[PDB]
C-alpha cells in the first residue's frame, strides 16, 4: 500500500543524509577536533592567522593557552 | 629624497601573549576591564602621532600589562578559564552566547578571587579621556608651509572707463 514508496524515500533521504554528515566529520577532521573557523571578516582572518603564527606549527586550530605564557 | 629611518631588532624584542584568538577572546571583557589605562595610552599615542616607530614603549607597556593579566589569571582561576576558553574555542565563529556557565564559572571565580567586574553592554565601546605627559603633535602630517592665498578684492565698485571699450562702442 502507501508504505511501499517509502524504501526509495529512506534511500533518497541517505542519499541527502550523506554530503551534510560527510561535511561535517570531514571539517571535525582537519581542525583539530573542532568547528572549521569561519572567517567573512578581516578581523576574523586575522585572528586566524595570528592563531597559525601562535601555534608554532603552521595551523591555526592548534591552540594556545595559559601554559604557553610563563 | 631621505632615508627612512627604522628601529633596530633589540628595540622591538618584547615578551609576547603567545596565546591563541579564542584565548584572548574569552578573556577580552576583563581584559578590557583591568588593562585600560596601558591600552588607552598607546592608542591615544597611536592616533595621535600617526607613526608606530613614536609608538614602541607604549606598546611594549601594553605588552607589559597583557602578560600581567594573564599570569594573574594562570595563578588563580586556572581550571575555570581552561574550560571556558576551551568552550569559546570550539565554535567556528567563536561564540559567546554558546558558553554562557563556562562565561559564569570564570566570571565567579574571577570576582571572587580577584575582585574584578566584568565590563556591561556599552562600557568598552565608550571614548574615555586620557592623561598623559607626553606632548601634542604640532605638525603629525609633516606637512610643509601652505602657498599664501590669492588676494581678495577690495575697494569701491567705480563705473567702467568709457564703458565697454570695444571698438567704436562709447557705452
Ligand atoms: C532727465 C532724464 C530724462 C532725459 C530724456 C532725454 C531724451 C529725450 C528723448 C528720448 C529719446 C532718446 C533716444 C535715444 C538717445 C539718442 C540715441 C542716438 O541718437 O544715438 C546716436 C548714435 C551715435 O551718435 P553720438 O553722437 O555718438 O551720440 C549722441 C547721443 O549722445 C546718443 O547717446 P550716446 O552718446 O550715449 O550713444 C551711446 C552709443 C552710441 O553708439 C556708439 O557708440 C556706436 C555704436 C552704434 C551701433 C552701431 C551698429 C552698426 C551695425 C548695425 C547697423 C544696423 C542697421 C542700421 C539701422 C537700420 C534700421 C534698423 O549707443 C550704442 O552704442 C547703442 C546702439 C545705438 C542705439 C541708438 C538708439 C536707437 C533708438 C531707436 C532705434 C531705431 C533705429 C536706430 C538706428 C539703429 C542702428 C544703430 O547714432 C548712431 O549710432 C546712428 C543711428 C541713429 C541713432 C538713433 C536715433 C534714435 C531716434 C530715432 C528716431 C527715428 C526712427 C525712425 C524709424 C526707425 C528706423 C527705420
Ligand atoms: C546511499 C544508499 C544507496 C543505495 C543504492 C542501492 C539500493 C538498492 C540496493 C539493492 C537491493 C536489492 C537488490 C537485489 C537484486 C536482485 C538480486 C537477485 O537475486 O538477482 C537474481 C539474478 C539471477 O540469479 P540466478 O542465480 O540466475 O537465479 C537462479 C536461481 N536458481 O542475479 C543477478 O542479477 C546477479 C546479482 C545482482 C545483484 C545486484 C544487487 C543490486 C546492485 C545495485 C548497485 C548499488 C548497490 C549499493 C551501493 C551502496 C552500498 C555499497
Amino acid at each position: 500500500m502507501w508504505f511501499e514508496v517509502l524504501p526509495g524515500i529512506a534511500v533518497m533521504g541517505v542519499c541527502l543524509f550523506i554530503p551534510g554528515m560527510a561535511t561535517a566529520r570531514i571539517h571535525r577532521f582537519s581542525n583539530g577536533g573542532r568547528e572549521k573557523r569561519v572567517a567573512h571578516y578581516s578581523y576574523q582572518w586575522y585572528l586566524m592567522e595570528r592563531d597559525r603564527r601562535v601555534s608554532g606549527v603552521n595551523r591555526y586550530y592548534v591552540s594556545k593557552g595559559l601554559e604557553n605564557i610563563d | 629624497p631621505g632615508i627612512v629611518e627604522l628601529p633596530s631588532l633589540e628595540d622591538l624584542k618584547v615578551q609576547e601573549v603567545k596565546v591563541s584568538s579564542s584565548v584572548l577572546k574569552a578573556a577580552a571583557h576583563h581584559y578590557g576591564a583591568q588593562c585600560d589605562k596601558p591600552n588607552k595610552e598607546f592608542m591615544l599615542c597611536r592616533w595621535e602621532e600617526k607613526d608606530p616607530r613614536r609608538c614602541l614603549e607604549e606598546g611594549k607597556l601594553v605588552n607589559q600589562c597583557a602578560l600581567e593579566f594573564f599570569r594573574q589569571i594562570k595563578r588563580h582561576c586556572a581550571e575555570p578559564f581552561t574550560e571556558y576558553w576551551t568552550c569559546i574555542d570550539y565554535s567556528g565563529l567563536q561564540l559567546f552566547r554558546r558558553c554562557r556557565k563556562e562565561q559564569a564559572q570564570f566570571d565567579k571565580c574571577v570576582l571572587d578571587k580577584l575582585g574584578w567586574v566584568r565590563p556591561d553592554l556599552g562600557e568598552l565601546s565608550k571614548v574615555t579621556k586620557v592623561k598623559t605627559d607626553r606632548p601634542l603633535p604640532e605638525n603629525p602630517y609633516h606637512s610643509r608651509a601652505r602657498p599664501e592665498p590669492n588676494p581678495e578684492v577690495e575697494g569701491d565698485l567705480k563705473p567702467a572707463r568709457h564703458g565697454s571699450r570695444l571698438f567704436f562702442w562709447t557705452m
